[PDB]
């Protein structure tokens, strides 16, 4: 079998830059290897074949090349529809397996955002079943790199929080982050202050509530 | 005007069976080799296998992985292609094209015509969603939402006030907890001016368990 | 190694002309010429390396294409010409460097009354650029008035399928053609 390794996972880059992708193999594959563009909840577009080889329609600021064992991807001039994931793929042989590259997801770089941070206390409803849930809500930041850390009654707590980040905003290019606590309804009525800590370089907010308040 | 429709994708128990179908449309699905790719969610391509051109004689070749539970079939008369799975579990949980490429089978010049997806989900168990308020904290703009807890399997789709609030939404992907069910959030920002004046809905709708909640998010 | 021949010329069922089969040739060492003894084969001709020192070159890849065309259309299997089979079907570049083959098949491809399996392109609404295949069976739409997908007036299906009776000169006659195109790389082809 053959292994395909794609270098680096992703990246970031502003509109116009020359961007290059690598696409190492195991064994060497000669010259079979092909080039694919996935936007979100959609279906994979051909773009290079042959490691060399434009497809009919793509536009030329796309370009591959490679032979053997080390091939690339160059993008003279990047631009707002290009930003997706990327995957090589070598057909080498019409008897044995074929195998796509672990991906690349080519991200926008934005100016430097702090975060609007909201923390919720668990809902009355969820307390009459017992567990609480205490959620932390980081809206619209930059870099998506940020440090998330639970306080109850000023006890740094661990383990017992999950962690969500959806996919980087179409509009205005930033991040949100979720943080949910759970623990149970006994444990939530034996503490009162819960708060929750945002640290972003040198900067850390925390937006904290009181139980029963 | 060539298409590539495919179906047959639904829940599945683990350990049991499904067929899928890949049919064409504006060409002959007998002429060209045809290719089964996968994908799990948020995660990266997997090949599945391949059939090759009627004059070849229906080659079959799979991925090692899908050792003896994968058999790829066609129709002629129906102008459509198989793909047959057994021993089903949590790997096969993805989403699968079907996809005709003449490049891969050594042509120079072809055309990448793709279908759009069947999801295969495989579940253990039914469990429906528990949604409970993110009531909301407020300055000039405030926050609030609902916490969509303890539901299985995926998906779940949330809107607010039925699609008519769009802007300013996020709703964060779901997260696999510790006692197996999924837990998800949605969020939306808001003038704190309209939190006594204007109402919010979020519409939590659960289709495997056939199930759709409407949380009203109040102070 | 021994090369694979037989899989192509000896093949139990073959392709169509709008849908040319195809067979890639690498890591392995070739009998080149041998085949030319043969008497099947009624063209054998070759362009810029000569039938005869084909074993005596080494090249770093090498194409098979397999297909049937009928009698009069062995011709139309070169570079620079024109016609149904040459613009619409399957076209050859002008520094074409290979081999072109093809023998008669009148017991497998023919019976009396007709052979309707094989098929080829006679509409096309441009001609077909050099080593492209086209597969689309889509209306083609011959007046102003749009198709719609269904063919009627103005409105033909592309493909038409060979008639084919071995009754019929051999004009009409199969030809399985088989043509080789020759282009880093390892060893390769010897
Ligand atoms: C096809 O079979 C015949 C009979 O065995 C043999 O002589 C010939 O060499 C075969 N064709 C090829 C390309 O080997």
């Amino acid at each position: 079998d053959i292994q395909l390794t794609q270098s680096p996972s992703t990246l970031s880059a502003s509109v116009g830059d020359r961007v290059i992708i690598t696409c190492r193999a195991s064994q060497s594959i000669s010259t079979w290897l092909a080039w694919y563009q996935q936007r979100p909840g959609q279906a994979p577009k051909l773009l290079i074949y042959k490691a060399s080889i434009l497809q009919s329609g793509v536009p030329p600021r796309f370009s591959g090349s490679g032979s053997g064992t080390d091939f690339t991807l160059t993008i003279s001039r990047l631009q707002p529809d290009d930003f997706a994931t990327y995957y090589c793929q070598q057909y080498d042989s019409d008897s044995q397996p074929l195998t796509f590259g672990g991906g690349t997801k080519l991200e926008i770089k934005r100016t430097v955002a702090a975060p609007s941070v909201f923390i919720f206390p668990p809902s009355d409803e969820q307390l009459k079943s017992g567990t609480a849930s205490v959620v932390c809500l980081l809206n619209n930041f930059y870099p998506r790199e940020a440090k998330v850390q639970w306080k109850v009654d000023n006890a740094l707590q661990s383990g017992n929080s999950q962690e969500s980040v959806t996919e980087q905003d179409s509009k205005d290019s930033t991040y949100s982050l979720s943080s949910t606590l759970t623990l149970s309804k006994a444990d939530y009525e034996k503490h009162k202050v819960y708060a929750c800590e945002v640290t972003q370089g040198t900067t850390s907010v925390t937006k904290s509530f009181n139980r029963g308040e | 005007e060539v298409q590539l429709v495919e179906s047959g994708g639904g829940l599945v128990q683990p350990g049991g069976s499904l067929k899928l179908s890949c049919s064409a449309s504006g060409f002959t699905l007998s002429d060209s080799a045809m290719h089964w790719v996968r994908q799990a969610s948020g995660k990266g391509l997997e090949w599945v296998g391949r059939i090759s051109s009627n004059v070849n004689n229906d080659a079959t070749v799979y991925a090692a992985s899908l050792k003896g539970r994968f058999t790829i079939s066609r129709d002629e008369s129906k102008n459509m292609a198989y793909l047959q799975m057994n021993s089903l579990k949590n790997e096969d949980t993805a989403v699968y094209y079907c996809t005709v490429v003449p490049v891969l089978e050594y042509y120079q010049y072809g055309m990448d015509v793709w279908g759009q997806g069947t999801t295969v989900t495989i579940f253990n168990q039914i469990k429906g969603p528990s949604v409970f308020p993110l009531a909301p904290s407020s300055g000039g703009t405030a926050a609030l939402g609902c916490l969509v807890k303890d539901y299985f399997p995926e998906p779940v789709t949330v809107s607010w006030n039925s699609g008519a609030l769009t802007s300013g939404v996020h709703t964060f992907p779901a997260v696999l907890q510790s006692s197996g069910l999924y837990s998800l959030s949605s969020v939306v920002t808001v003038p704190s001016s309209s939190l006594g004046t204007q109402t919010y809905i979020c519409n939590v709708n659960h289709k495997p368990s056939n199930t759709k909640v409407d949380k009203k998010v109040e102070p | 190694n021994l090369c694979p021949f037989g899989e192509v010329f000896n093949a139990t069922r073959f392709a169509s002309v709008y849908a040319w089969n195809r067979k890639r040739i690498s890591n392995c060492v070739a009998d080149y010429s041998v085949l030319y003894n043969s008497a099947s084969f009624s063209t054998f001709k070759c362009y810029g390396v000569s039938p005869t020192k084909l074993n005596d070159l080494c090249f770093t890849n090498v194409y098979a294409d397999s297909f049937v065309i009928r009698g009069d259309e062995v011709r139309q299997i070169a570079p620079g010409q024109t016609g149904k089979i040459a613009d619409y079907n399957y076209k050859l570049p002008d520094d074409f460097t290979g081999c072109v083959i093809a023998w008669n098949s009148n017991n497998l491809d023919s019976k009396v009354g007709g052979n309707y399996n094989y098929l080829y392109r006679l509409f096309r609404k441009s001609n077909l650029k050099p080593f492209e295949r086209d597969i689309s069976t889509e209306i083609y739409q011959a007046g102003s008035t749009p198709c719609n997908g269904v063919e009627g007036f103005n409105c033909y299906f592309p493909l038409q399928s060979y008639g084919f009776q071995p009754t019929n000169g051999v004009g009409y006659q199969p030809y399985r053609v088989v043509v080789l195109s020759f282009e880093h790389a390892p060893a390769t082809v010897c």
